[PDB]
């Protein structure tokens, strides 16, 4: 055929687990990755639910499609097919956020080097931007309402393996994993979770301000 | 000086060595060693969270664990396990807690506070320890990147994949027990405004008798947003 | 056959083996179907046994081989249904995932 | 396995008529059921319950009982 | 023209959501001074124990 | 259906304009363009 | 290696100036 139904099944693998999942991996990528994963979206007939809603955005990036249930669904199921991770949750706000950076980057016009933006943006339920102490009031209220679910009151010491063979295998197992990309890995990870929980929110969050300043903290509470 | 230069004085003679060293050697030198140290104690406190989470006597996998929102006994019995992990990492001396904690899984946007999972409250003298189960289970399913790119610039079945995941509840619960150990420190009403700006962990943690010296888990690296 | 022993079986018995297979073989007719241990004791060369009345095991399969066609799935293999029935259980449960459904699609004949 | 949801009782909960014990270290209880209508079934229970009786060997079942708890307990990750 | 000008156009970048930076410049940067006494205290338990 | 032909070409002869003739127009063109252009292109 | 900071030309120095010091005179 004259299509390389591979290399772009994998450009978009790549770029819809870029955007949606937001996993740790981040490279830079061209509009060679847009189009090929287009062209692989509109090819594949399972397909064209995704196809069209990409499509829609161009002209109005600023909402919400709607849809039915049963259209749902087979988006969820065509995006899962695709993704290959059935065990994860994808449910809404995964659409959502692909959907707010396609709108983005489409209209968004060509740059020699980058944008590098965060994606809390285009959020819906249309609310007004709120505030970090109404919403922690609000909710508060709701958690502090009822319901423990277990009462553990005399306290055991914090248990600990006394066999040290049990932890020199460990220590061989673990030394070969690199500590560096582990941190990178827990921080990004983090950092997008609370992105994520943060933009559903419907809330303005600092860009380089709390997560900084707390780092800055950190930093020099121990150093000096 | 960036050379020193070091003379040998012999006795009754005019003969003599003028050598001149470097400082960078032994300056890289001191660099790999503690380096070197900083990684043994951090996979150090690895294994050892590692190894009481192991005689917790839980059968399954950890993230396994955390999708079974239907029992959150066990749920509760990590994160307590956590917590007093911390707590001995500070204060040696001291395990337990003489307190009790009710422990609550939330399983709502409603109860979710926007960016800190572990909320950590206390009512009529009783510690409650809130949670967010699916922003655990968010940020332990985001298929940590494996790949060797160290961008560092300026038997068993334990994948790093896994290890990683272990890393992050350690580093999630140790930001809890930081606003925890305010909240303990001071009024409630410093724990309020600290919620909000996490910049007042610089009252003592600094070392001092109270707040003794310790990695944290996060001083290993230096890390920042690239933002403008 | 160490693991069943084990988990129900308290003695050693000299033709243990022997002793499951035939404990079964006692039940392997008169509900028409494998006993699991037979199954796991053995890719395809799928096994049977017979009556002298023509009829096999696995399904209640008639002396020839699995019919090529025999009914249709559009109530059971769409996906809609699936979700709802899913949906359905983990509502009433109160879990949020390790359930699995799967169509009952293995139907040669009834 | 999650479905064997560990119920948590405190005291244990008392039980009557024949107990088997499937998983002592897990806590995986075999009791005897019968719905009104006679239709005898046996639910696999799974927390803290004790009995009023010695707990029967598992070896005295109908081997249809055997034959499904051997397919349901026994994990099939082998093959 | 053509070529050169959708050559140009595709090699450039579209957007990333940003990272987190790790830097950990000159590691420790002398954060830590220690001196022989206190060193060679808990050095000098350590060795005096046996062997 | 799933595809405005028209305006996929109208948009596909405005960029080809723009980059063979290195277009004096300060219209900048979005990226929806080029591929909107992509997908006409090979659809004909 | 210990990562301590010694004396940077005090303690080796002034043990070599005692030394020869007291060679002298």
């Amino acid at each position: 055929e004259l299509i390389n139904m591979r290399r772009y099944r994998n450009a978009a693998r790549k770029l819809i687990h870029h955007y949606s999942l937001n996993s740790t991996s981040s490279t830079e990528y061209k509009i060679s990755d847009v189009v090929m994963t287009m062209i692989f979206l509109l090819r594949s007939e399972k397909y064209h639910s995704l196809f069209k809603l990409l499509e829609t955005t161009f002209d109005d990036y600023t909402c919400r499609p709607q849809m039915t249930q049963v259209q749902t669904d087979t988006l969820l199921d065509a995006v899962r097919s695709l993704l290959e991770m059935p065990s994860t949750t994808i449910d809404l706000t995964t659409v959502d956020i692909m959907r707010s950076s396609f709108a983005r980057c489409f209209n968004s016009p060509i740059m020699r080097y980058a944008k590098i933006v965060l994606l809390q943006n285009v959020a819906l339920q249309r609310d007004k931007r709120t505030t970090l102490e109404e919403l922690l009031i609000e909710r508060g209220e709701k958690i502090q309402m009822l319901q423990p679910q277990q009462y553990i009151n005399s306290g055991t010491e914090i248990p600990f393996c006394d066999d040290a063979e049990f932890l020199n295998r460990l220590l061989k197992h673990i030394d070969p994993y690199p500590l560096s990309r582990m941190y990178y890995n827990a921080a990004n990870t983090m950092f997008y979770t609370t992105m994520e929980n943060y933009a559903v929110s419907n809330c303005k969050f600092n860009i380089e301000d709390y997560n900084n300043i707390f780092k800055v903290m950190e930093n020099i509470r121990k150093h000096s | 000086c960036n050379k020193v230069r070091t003379v040998t004085e012999i006795v009754n003679s005019d003969e003599k060595i003028q050598k001149t060293y470097e400082l960078a050697e032994f300056d890289l030198k001191n660099l790999s060693s503690l380096e070197s140290y900083e990684t043994l104690k951090i996979k150090l406190a690895l294994s050892k969270y590692m190894a009481m989470l192991s005689t917790l006597e839980m059968t399954q996998p950890l993230l396994e664990i955390f999708r079974n929102k239907a029992d959150t006994r066990q749920i509760a019995a990590v994160v307590f396990s956590t917590l007093a992990f911390i707590h001995n990492r500070f204060h040696p001396l001291v395990t337990n807690f003489t307190n009790k904690m009710e422990f609550v899984v939330t399983e709502t946007n409603d109860t979710s506070i926007p960016g800190e999972p572990i909320l950590f409250t206390e009512n009529e003298g009783v510690l409650l320890c809130s949670v967010d189960r699916p922003s655990i289970v968010k940020m332990l399913s985001r298929e940590f990147d494996t790949e060797a790119l160290v961008n560092f610039e300026n038997d068993f079945s334990i994948t790093e994949v896994e290890a990683t995941q272990y890393l992050t509840l350690l580093l999630t619960v140790e930001h809890a027990y930081l606003h925890y150990y305010i909240f303990k420190n001071y009024g409630v009403f410093e724990y309020c405004k600290s919620l909000t700006d996490h910049s007042l962990f610089t009252n003592k943690l600094r070392s001092t008798m109270s707040t003794k010296t310790s990695n944290l888990l996060l001083s290993k690296f230096k890390f920042t947003i690239e933002d403008f | 056959i160490k693991q069943a022993q084990s988990l129900l079986g308290i003695p050693d018995y000299s033709q243990t083996v022997v002793d499951f297979v035939k404990m079964f073989q006692k039940i392997i007719f008169p509900y028409q179907l494998v006993p699991n241990v037979i199954i796991k004791l053995n890719l395809f060369c799928k096994n049977d046994s017979i009556a002298i009345s023509s009829s096999g095991i696995v399904p209640i399969n008639m002396p020839d081989f699995s019919p090529p066609n025999t009914f249709d799935y559009s109530d059971y293999a769409n996906r809609t249904n699936i979700n709802f029935v899913t949906q359905r259980v983990l509502t009433d449960g109160g879990f949020s995932s390790g359930i699995t459904v799967t169509p009952v699609k293995y139907n040669y004949y009834l | 396995p999650n479905l064997l949801v560990y119920r948590q009782s405190s005291p244990p909960v008392r039980l009557t008529g024949d107990v088997y014990v499937v998983d002592k270290n897990e806590k995986v209880f075999l009791v005897k059921h019968v719905f009104s209508n006679t239709v005898p079934a046996y639910l696999l229970i799974r927390g803290d319950y004790e009995s009023s009786s010695d707990l029967k060997s598992l070896r005295d079942l109908n081997p249809w009982v055997q034959n499904t708890l051997l397919k349901l307990l026994i994990p099939d990750s082998v093959q």
